[PDB]
């Protein structure tokens, strides 16, 4: 998956 | 400083959809970056993360709850809602709205929460309950109250005169959506000839109260 | 899909002892894990933010570290307000995700609990169902297992159980487990036991009644 805003 | 609160209906019936309000007070959804988001509790299980709003409107759901659940913020009012439809009894639990921060690094972790406002859900009518005897050196005697709806009901021992020994379990939502609790308490067995025991019964939300002695 | 399994799930300690909870990550997550202790009754509460920052507010007691996939908290001395559950999310990849939890009870000495059972009631036997009750009274650690038997047939899914919380005062638990049988099937089986197996009991314990004698 997937990232979020602040990585 | 913030504060958030949650809203909405207390009980709610299988299929139908439930509608949650987050009102918040000490900052603004303008704010950039700042999140709310929702995260539920079932009974005495762990947490589990449902969704998030942002400032700027992106919306992350739950892969799981995705197809059922809609979040929106109405930033004139300071409110969040989260519509969860065609919920459940495994839907049941507590529902909790947090507050997320903003670049000032530490957006990392939700800071401030709701207090909790717990659902429970059960296509079932207000209904009194049946209390069955529980009874027989140390001895037990007790009270299953059963079949009442929704919480709570209220069990005192003879009167309050005895407090010691009892014990008022959490009580179950059973399969038929009602509800059951026992209320036992421990005497040492002599005093059970020459003693007398009564569970004072009292379900508030149903007009229902009852005095039920209990022995041999 | 983000696992993440905290590891000691269930710590039993005292006033002034030192422990160490983990959180494990399936996937790396830099250091956007958080840590909250939640006390019965209420919401969550931050602790750390960012996996090693104390939260403003919080007693120094209180510490975090790890990266990636490893993460701990440690509290340097207990105190009675920490005896809760405490859980990590980390808010690195979505969705957010929270781990199973780990919780901290008042430590006392091995208590097996008193078993008793109690047969339906003539009074509710005609409405037309039967419920049995099992009594685990007073016991610790809190961790108790209970089987019902009808004339030995292990029963399942048809009895469910709640448990109190933690005595203030001797710092043991009860239990309270319903057998549920209709009617017709209670008028038709001869002995209902209750099996309770327990740290405190070296072979399980039976209690037993036989309907009609």
């Amino acid at each position: 998956l997937e990232l979020d805003k602040w990585a | 400083r913030i504060t958030l609160k949650e809203s909405g209906p207390p009980l709610v019936k299988p299929t139908q959809t439930l509608t949650l309000t987050c009102s918040f007070s000490g900052f603004s959804l303008s704010d950039f970056g700042v999140g709310v988001g929702w995260i539920r509790q079932p009974p005495g299980k762990a947490l589990e993360w449902l969704a998030i709003i942002y400032s700027d409107d992106d919306k992350r759901y739950s892969p799981s709850l995705n197809t059922r659940l809609t979040i929106t913020k109405d930033t004139s009012k300071n409110q969040v809602v989260l519509v969860m439809t065609r919920v459940s009894p495994v839907d049941t639990a507590t529902y909790f709205c947090a507050h997320r921060r903003g670049p000032t690094g530490p957006v990392n972790a939700m800071d401030v929460w709701g207090q909790g406002i717990t659902v429970t859900i059960s296509s079932t009518s207000t209904k009194g309950p049946s209390v069955f005897p529980l009874a027989p050196g140390t001895a037990a005697l007790g009270c299953l109250v059963k079949d009442y709806f929704p919480e709570p009901v209220t069990v005192s021992w003879n009167s309050g005169a005895l407090t010691s020994g009892v014990h008022t379990f959490p009580a179950v939502l059973q399969s038929s959506g009602l509800y059951s609790l026992s209320s036992v308490v421990t005497v040492p067995s002599s005093s059970l000839g020459t003693q007398t025991y009564t569970c004072n019964v009292n379900h508030k939300p149903s007009n229902t109260k009852v005095d039920k002695r209990v022995e041999p | 899909a983000l696992q993440l399994t905290q590891s000691p799930s269930s710590l039993s300690a005292s006033v002034g002892d030192r422990i160490t909870i983990t959180c494990r990550a399936s996937q790396g997550v830099t250091s956007a894990l958080a840590w909250y202790r939640q006390k019965p009754g209420s919401p969550p509460q931050l602790l750390i933010y960012d996996a090693s920052s104390l939260e403003s507010g919080v007693p120094s007691r209180f510490s975090g570290s790890g990266s990636g996939t490893e993460f701990t908290l440690t509290i340097s001395t207990l105190r009675p307000e920490d005896f809760a559950t405490y859980y990590c999310q980390q808010l690195h990849f979505y969705p957010h995700t929270f781990g199973g939890g780990t919780r901290v009870d008042v430590r006392r000495t091995v208590a097996a609990p008193s078993v008793f059972i109690f047969p339906p009631s003539d009074e509710q036997l005609k409405s037309g169902t039967a419920s049995v009750v099992c009594l685990l009274n007073n016991f610790y650690p809190r961790e108790a297992k209970v089987q019902w038997k009808v004339d030995n047939a292990l029963q399942s899914g048809n009895s469910q159980e709640s448990v109190t919380e933690q005595d203030s005062k001797d710092s043991t638990y009860s239990l309270s487990s319903t057998l549920t049988l209709s009617k017709a099937d209670y008028e038709k089986h001869k002995v209902y036991e209750c099996e309770v197996t327990h740290q405190g009991l070296s072979s399980p314990v039976t209690k037993s009644f036989n309907r009609g004698e």
